[PDB]
């Protein structure tokens, strides 16, 4: 099974700097040419830059939007690669993905999960959350106020999933809201327990909040 | 510099239908020596990392579907998907890898189905918000279509601090869901009684009216 996961992403300010790194596993790293893509919230895919493989020397190569700015390395023994940003701008904000290149035969990327870079002098700020309680009946979550993107919600630690859609948070007043809503059976609530799980990254906030009627 | 298009930038598609895309290429991405075409084609869908789909822009990717086809050659290229399925919502993007790698500005795919009126819900402030001085009414207006709506907030009568979201289209039944948030101060709050999330949309000329009053909570 092949793995890709990137790390590194987070809020920077202006001017600044930041260094990304993508784990790989379940393949010969060293076969194979890696790129970085990334893409700001709601807009296309840009390539950014690849390095090549073993056989290539493991060069590199850059788009002419990042050459100059941005500096991609690899760490051959454990299987790592990097991406340097300098210099950081607001278009700079965007999620960012490791990707499986070249082999030297095929022409394809056979990607990470991806990792959010925002660039803003606005401070960390964590979320609060708020139980949202009232045949089948709807509960939820509601992610108030905070700073950067993301967080992430689940319910009954990832066992609903089914029935539950989750907001796309809006930025209002400099500060994010979200909120999520599960529906299950009425038999089961408040029966049984239902607590959505959300986590805020940027300020390793970690909330299990029941929902009680 | 090679400049990737695609077109269309967005279109509709109900389940059982063909979907035809096309992509096109400043430069000619046929390789002489190798006599294939760099074009490869991404699915990516809602909340997910792109997959490949397609690659030499004829070669199906193992475990994709066989719906999935792609076709053309030198400046100009087509992904057809036959049959359309609800999962098949997504962003298709395609990519040049002739010199160094460039991606396509993407076409969004949606499904079109059958009209769905929403289920409404509406929830009062907690007292864990209440405690610090703001009052948050938020309605969820689930599983509707088409897109569009009119969410109305009512207190104590009167129509009136709104956050609203939709969801992307979901993958299982075509529909969307919408969150309506009113925020207040808790002192603004307490001055009134009734507060009423009123959602018309074209399922119904009645709106679906859901309220609560503060006496009751
Ligand atoms: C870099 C100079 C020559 O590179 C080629 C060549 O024969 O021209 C091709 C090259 O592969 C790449 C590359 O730039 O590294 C990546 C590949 O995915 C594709 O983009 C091709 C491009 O289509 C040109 O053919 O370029 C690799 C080298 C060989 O490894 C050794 O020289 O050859
Ligand atoms: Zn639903
Ligand atoms: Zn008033």
């Amino acid at each position: 099974e092949v793995k890709l996961v990137e790390s590194g992403g987070g809020l920077v300010q202006s001017g600044g700097s930041l260094r990304l790194s993508c784990a790989t596993s379940g393949f010969t790293f060293t076969d194979y040419y890696m790129s970085w893509v990334r893409q700001p919230p709601g807009k296309a895919l840009e390539w950014l830059g690849f390095i090549r493989n073993k056989a290539n020397g493991y060069t590199t190569e850059y788009s002419p939007s990042v050459k100059g700015r941005f500096t991609i390395s690899r760490d051959n023994s454990q299987s790592i690669l990097y991406l340097q940003m300098n210099t950081l701008r607001a278009e700079d904000s965007a999620t960012y993905y490791c990707a499986r290149d070249h082999d030297g035969y095929y022409e394809r990327f056979s990607w990470g999960q991806g990792t959010l870079v925002t660039v803003s002098a606005a401070k960390t700020t964590p979320p609060s959350v708020y139980p949202l309680a009232p045949s089948m009946v709807t509960l939820g979550c509601l992610v108030k106020g905070y700073f950067p993107e993301p967080v992430t919600v689940t319910w009954n630690s990832g066992s609903l999933s089914s029935g539950v859609h989750t907001f796309p948070a809006v930025l209002q007043s400099d500060l994010y809201t979200l909120s999520s809503s599960v529906t299950v059976p009425s038999s089961t609530w408040p029966s049984e327990t239902v607590t959505c799980n959300v986590a805020h990254p940027a300020s390793s906030t970690k909330v299990d909040k029941k929902i009680v009627p | 510099d090679i400049v990737m298009s695609q077109s269309p930038s967005s279109l509709a598609v109900s389940a059982g239908e063909k979907v035809t895309m096309s992509c096109k290429s400043s430069q000619s991405l046929l390789n002489s020596r190798t006599r294939k075409n760099y074009l490869a084609w991404y699915q990516q869908k809602p909340g997910q990392s792109p997959k490949l789909l397609i690659y030499w822009a004829s070669t199906r990717e193992s475990g994709v579907p066989d719906r999935f086809t792609g076709s053309g050659s030198g400046t100009d290229f087509t992904l057809t998907i036959t049959s359309v399925q609800a999962e098949d919502l997504a962003v298709y993007y395609c990519k040049q890898s002739y010199n160094l790698r460039t991606f396509g500005g993407g076409t969004k795919l949606e499904i079109k189905r059958a009209d769905a009126a929403p289920t409404v819900s509406i929830f009062p402030p907690s007292s864990e918000q209440l405690t610090s001085g703001g009052a948050s009414v938020v309605c969820f207006l689930n599983n509707f279509y088409p897109k569009d709506i009119n969410v109305k907030w009512k207190i104590d009568g009167s129509e009136r601090g709104v956050l609203n979201s939709w969801t992307d289209q979901d993958s299982k039944d075509s529909t969307y869901s919408m969150s309506s948030t009113l925020t207040l101060t808790k002192d603004e709050y307490e001055r009134h009684n009734s507060y009423t999330c009123e959602a018309t949309h074209k399922t119904s000329t009645s709106p679906i009216v859901k309220s609560f009053n503060r006496n009751e909570c």
